RNA sequence: UAAGGUGAUAUGAACCGUUAUAACCGGCGAUUUCCGAAUGGGGAAACCCAGUGUGUUUCGACACACUAUCAUUAACUGAAUCCAUAGGUUAAUGAGGCGAACCGGGGGAACUGAAACAUCUAAGUACCCCGAGGAAAAGAAAUCAACCGAGAUUCCCCCAGUAGCGGCGAGCGAACGGGGAGCAGCCCAGAGCCUGAAUCAGUGUGUGUGUUAGUGGAAGCGUCUGGAAAGGCGCGCGAUACAGGGUGACAGCCCCGUACACAAAAAUGCACAUGCUGUGAGCUCGAUGAGUAGGGCGGGACACGUGGUAUCCUGUCUGAAUAUGGGGGGACCAUCCUCCAAGGCUAAAUACUCCUGACUGACCGAUAGUGAACCAGUACCGUGAGGGAAAGGCGAAAAGAAC
RNA sequence: CGAAGGUGUGCUGUGAGGCAUGCUGGAGGUAUCAGAAGUGCGAAUGCUGACAUAAGUAACGAUAAAGCGGGUGAAAAGCCCGCUCGCCGGAAGACCAAGGGUUCCUGUCCAACGUUAAUCGGGGCAGGGUGAGUCGACCCCUAAGGCGAGGCCGAAAGGCGU
């Protein structure tokens, strides 16, 4: 990611982070229920959040 | 009144335990684990959009987290948000 | 505080010294009083915390020239 | 017999709080000392 | 920067298996080197009941300095030393012996 | 910069990465809840409660931003009272608070010393308060000297425990002059002529250099005892490197290093070079700091305790001369010498160490050395200010003892 | 092929001491001559730590009071069950506020803690448990009192107050 999420628009952005949001709550929701395996899932998730809300927050005022 | 950013983020975990299984076979409320900060409003809503279920009343809870002694030093675990989140009566999930 | 507005006279400290030397810390006030000046030039009358020497200033400067420095101060009046 | 220490929260922290330190120059001058010791509660807070 | 790097052919210098020569299994940040068939260990390993798992006497490579092996040069079938050099525009190895590349 | 990684107790899990978005290191950005100057109002810190303005495939409530005080400036507005001034609102810019020592100022003890004690000492110390900077303060003579002369200030060594001061007691204790570190001078008190000409600060660019990551870095083998070799013995080799550390016992040649040789995309310190906004150079003719100097009174400061006591500061009362003039030369007068007060600025030598890097010690080695080698300002004590510990070592390797 | 330290022995010096050596130990010590001192301990009701003594002595915390059968357990006067007995009953019962902060409940464990045994516990460990429009707080309102734009006053710090 990070140069490949850079391409996108803003709107896109938002959409996919939607998406990143959704995805994160199933799988707090999978560990929480105790199902889920792959532990690193939720530390991936958590950190491309946080690629997203950095282009958007350096697109937005620069 | 509510976003999906913040509907996402409020909750957190199902709480599991035999009066959390009482209290959905005899009356159809859910017991979980919300943040700290969501009111009862934002329960009500999250559950709801995220469940997509009829949420009839949310009452609220916080549990203070117990303290454990280690010789000379103490630590103490963290304090959380309990929800008995009632359903009308078309059960699902 | 005990300070006049014209010549900075402010309360000094020193001893009160007995016939047998002994001395004593003291204080030494000066001679402040309130008085209402009359600025012609700004048609109204300025009330000033003043010393006896400061009143002797005015007198000599002229009241429009120590309210000048007055304004170069800040010191309100 | 009743002892010296009859505790009140209201009290201890309307005479010893963070707030009651901070509002005297003297007040101020504990907090000082205490930072300065490396102190873990500089006042009996929460 | 690293002298001596994962499955390498070395030689122990130090030690009682000196003269053995052996591939490194895997290199640690405390400065020590496991090594395919060096010093070995006969641990009486506990049993755990989460595994139901039986104890037993198990003999595994430990971790022997990476200052106690040398690296092999199988031309000259000897024992040598690693210095550094830049061919073309990436660093390189090279055996102080016979000032070859690895 | 790399072949290994995802901080520690602390394994295990699930995984990431190996020739270049694994990790790690450095520069610059993004984010940065709540409390705290804390600043929308309140408050028993980490909470409670607003106003205005915005947003709502729901335009309820929630989300988001703004809203403290003071100072200066600006705009509008505006009384007693006609003007005006006060007041009122908004906006812009600045401050606030924290913090080692050094530094300048405002206050300012006593115990003690005098073998008692009051003058005197301690001591302008301790402490409280205010302010500021890489230093601060001071600073270009109304200064000394002595009829020869010197030339701002700060600092060092002498002069000298001398001259003096002193219930002439206890004590306090200079200067002149000499040897040094360092050296630097200027502006206003106003007008014209020439005009932006010397200096300096803010700032863009460039170079040189320094900081914040780094790169390369020589030369050993046999044998003996031994669990193990760096130790014994034998023979080689490097050394602008034999500083130091580690490695199974003591290593120049196993490892990290060390001498030496290099390195920055970016941020920044300091210099010059250069551009620019602002400041003003040179010359002629002037001008030359007044409630001031001096004095009475009460104190304080000078090594100098009022003394025969100059010099300095001023609480109080008073008060000049104006270069044919005025200050000083330790009561005072005369002569002579010297200087020009009542306006300001200024680098260096000097003081310091919360902190960053390097190196060092006839300093300590766990009752020592920090209170603290260790999760210590902790545990514990106390209403609180505050007080305040004990506690290091298996082994080369956990092979931490299967059965 | 065994350093320092530890502990025996022997020889030696007038002595402080010295030398050699057995055992322990397991990496360090240092002649000689110089140089420098945190340089020698029995006392200071010395400081710190350790261990004696009295002594297996005094005590075991209200004189309301116990007895038996059964149980669990390695073990039972004390725990569980049962039947008796006795004590409080304007309290020794029930409920609040202050203060405490998990002590509540379940499982499990017994070193230490409990003045004894402990299977039991307010003890160890783990898990669970506190649900509000109408009960309390927050909230509106004020009291004593506090703070207080401006303000008045005060060497500074500050004091007072609209
Ligand atoms: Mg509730
Ligand atoms: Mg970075
Ligand atoms: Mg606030
Ligand atoms: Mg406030
Ligand atoms: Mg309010
Ligand atoms: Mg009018
Ligand atoms: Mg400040
Ligand atoms: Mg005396
Ligand atoms: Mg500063
Ligand atoms: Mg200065
Ligand atoms: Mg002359
Ligand atoms: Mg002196
Ligand atoms: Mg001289
Ligand atoms: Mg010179
Ligand atoms: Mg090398
Ligand atoms: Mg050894
Ligand atoms: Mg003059
Ligand atoms: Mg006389
Ligand atoms: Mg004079
Ligand atoms: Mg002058
Ligand atoms: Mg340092
Ligand atoms: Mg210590
Ligand atoms: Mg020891
Ligand atoms: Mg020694
Ligand atoms: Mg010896
Ligand atoms: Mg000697
Ligand atoms: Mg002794
Ligand atoms: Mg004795
Ligand atoms: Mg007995
Ligand atoms: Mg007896
Ligand atoms: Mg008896
Ligand atoms: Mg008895
Ligand atoms: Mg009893
Ligand atoms: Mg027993
Ligand atoms: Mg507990
Ligand atoms: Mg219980
Ligand atoms: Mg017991
Ligand atoms: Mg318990
Ligand atoms: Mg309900
Ligand atoms: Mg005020
Ligand atoms: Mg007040």
């Amino acid at each position: 990611k990070a140069k490949e999420l850079r391409e996108k628009s803003v709107e896109e952005l938002n959409t996919e982070l939607l998406n990143l949001l959704r995805e994160q709550f199933n799988l707090r929701m999978q560990a929480a229920s105790g199902q889920l395996q792959q532990s690193h899932l939720l530390k991936q998730v958590r950190r491309d959040v946080a690629r997203v809300k950095t282009l958007l927050n350096e697109k937005a005022g620069a | 009144m509510i976003r999906e950013e913040r509907l996402l983020k409020v909750l957190r975990a199902p709480h599991v335990s035999e009066k959390a299984s009482t209290a959905m076979e005899k009356s159809n409320t859910i017991v979980l684990k919300v943040a700290k900060d969501a009111t009862k409003a934002e329960i009500k809503a999250a559950v709801q959009k995220l469940f997509e279920v009829e949420v009839e009343v949310v009452n609220t809870l916080v549990v203070k987290g117990k303290v454990k002694r280690h010789g000379q030093r103490i630590g103490r675990r963290s304090d959380w948000k309990k929800a008995y989140v009632t359903l009308k009566e078309g059960q699902n999930l | 505080s005990r300070v006049c507005q014209v010549t900075g006279k402010r309360p000094v400290t020193g001893n009160n010294r007995s016939h047998a030397l002994n001395a004593t810390k003291r204080r030494f006030l000066p001679n402040l009083h309130s008085h209402r000046f009359w600025v012609e030039s700004e048609k109204r009358f300025v009330t000033l915390r003043v010393s006896a020497k400061g009143m002797r200033v005015i007198d000599k400067k002229g009241i429009d020239t120590v309210l000048a420095e007055l304004r170069a101060r800040g010191e309100k009046y | 017999m009743k002892r010296t220490f009859q505790p009140s929260v209201l009290k201890r922290n309307r005479s010893h709080g963070f707030r009651a330190r901070m509002a005297t120059k003297n007040g101020r001058q504990v907090l000082a000392r205490r930072r300065a010791k490396g102190r873990a509660r500089l006042t009996v807070s929460k | 920067a690293a002298k001596i790097r994962r499955d390498d052919e070395v030689i122990v210098l130090t030690g009682k298996d000196k003269g053995k020569r052996g591939k490194v299994k895997n290199v640690l940040s405390s400065g020590k080197v496991i090594v395919e068939g060096i010093n070995l260990v006969k641990k009486h390993q506990k049993p755990v009941p989460a595994l139901n798992q039986p104890g037993g006497i198990v003999e595994k490579e430990a971790a022997i300095q990476v200052s106690n092996v040398a690296i092999f040069n199988a031309a000259t079938g000897k024992a040598d030393r690693v210095g550094f050099r830049f061919e073309d525009g990436k660093k390189v190895r090279f055996f102080k012996s016979n000032s070859e590349t690895i």
